């Protein structure tokens, strides 16, 4: 991953070195001055294509899903509340 | 259901009216009332709180004690002659009624329990009607009859207020 707006040429110089340790890296690129509601991360992966006939490492990007890890979410909930108790203890019905 | 009213308001009475001893047809639908309940020790209590003056002054009360001893014994045949015996129009007729179809069904209920297998002259004293009459109804009801030897063989909220109440 990297930080900044779209892409640049300083971006896919540092994606060859990567492809040393993988020939096949994926790229992401955050936006923090996105003045946009969606999600401001995009993906990319690293295509190798000719253009006037010379091979230039061009990216193509991809679109994405959502999956598991249970075990992990029960933490997000707790992440994502941010509640406070009450009175008491706040209760194991309440809990459960 | 309209009998458990009429109790109600006639053990009201017993109390409320008389200046100790209360008029005869009072007390002969108050005992009346007792046999149908099935609450014997008080019917039996009531003939005793009863005076000799009352005894003479009516004679269908004693009759409707006299069901009521056999009922103590537990003589099927017996209640039946005697429910024959007396009749007193209105004042007891639609609560004898209900007595003669609560001792009816008392005894079919209690043999369907009772005798894995019975012999059909002694359940015929039980519903109180004839051999031929009752080998008739056995077979509909669903009882096997026996031919031969003639025997009839009978066929979240309460969670959380526990929880609630242990943690506290």
């Amino acid at each position: 991953y990297t930080t900044g707006g779209p892409p640049d040429p300083s971006d896919i110089h540092v994606h060859k070195q990567v492809c040393e340790i993988i020939e096949s890296p994926l790229f992401l690129k955050l936006n923090p001055m996105t003045k946009h509601t969606d999600l401001p991360v995009s993906v990319f992966e690293s295509v190798i294509d000719i253009i006037n006939g010379e091979a230039t490492m061009l990216f193509a990007e991809l679109t994405y899903t959502l999956a598991t890890e249970e075990a992990e979410r029960i933490g997000v909930d707790h992440v994502a509340r941010m509640t406070a108790t009450g009175s008491g203890e706040n209760s194991t019905v309440a809990e459960h | 259901f309209s009998f458990k009213k009429l109790l109600d308001q006639c053990e009201n009475q017993e109390l409320e009216a008389p200046g100790g001893i209360a008029t005869p047809p009072v007390y002969g639908q108050l005992l009346a009332l007792y046999l149908l309940h099935n609450d014997m020790n008080n019917a039996r209590y009531l003939w005793k709180r009863i005076p000799p003056a009352i005894k003479s002054a009516n004679s269908e009360l004693g009759g409707i004690w006299s069901v009521g001893q056999r009922i103590w014994q537990r003589d099927f045949p017996g209640i039946y002659t005697t429910i024959n015996a007396h009749q007193w129009s209105e004042t007891v007729q639609p609560i004898m009624e209900a007595l003669r179809d609560a001792t009816r069904r008392r005894a079919f209920a209690l043999v369907s329990q009772a005798y894995t297998s019975i012999i059909a002259d002694d359940f015929a004293a039980f519903v109180g009607l004839p051999v031929e009459e009752a080998v008739k109804g056995i077979l509909e009801q669903g009882w096997q009859a026996d031919s031969t030897t003639r025997m009839v063989l009978p066929r979240l909220a309460r969670l959380t207020d526990y929880v609630a109440f242990l943690e506290n």
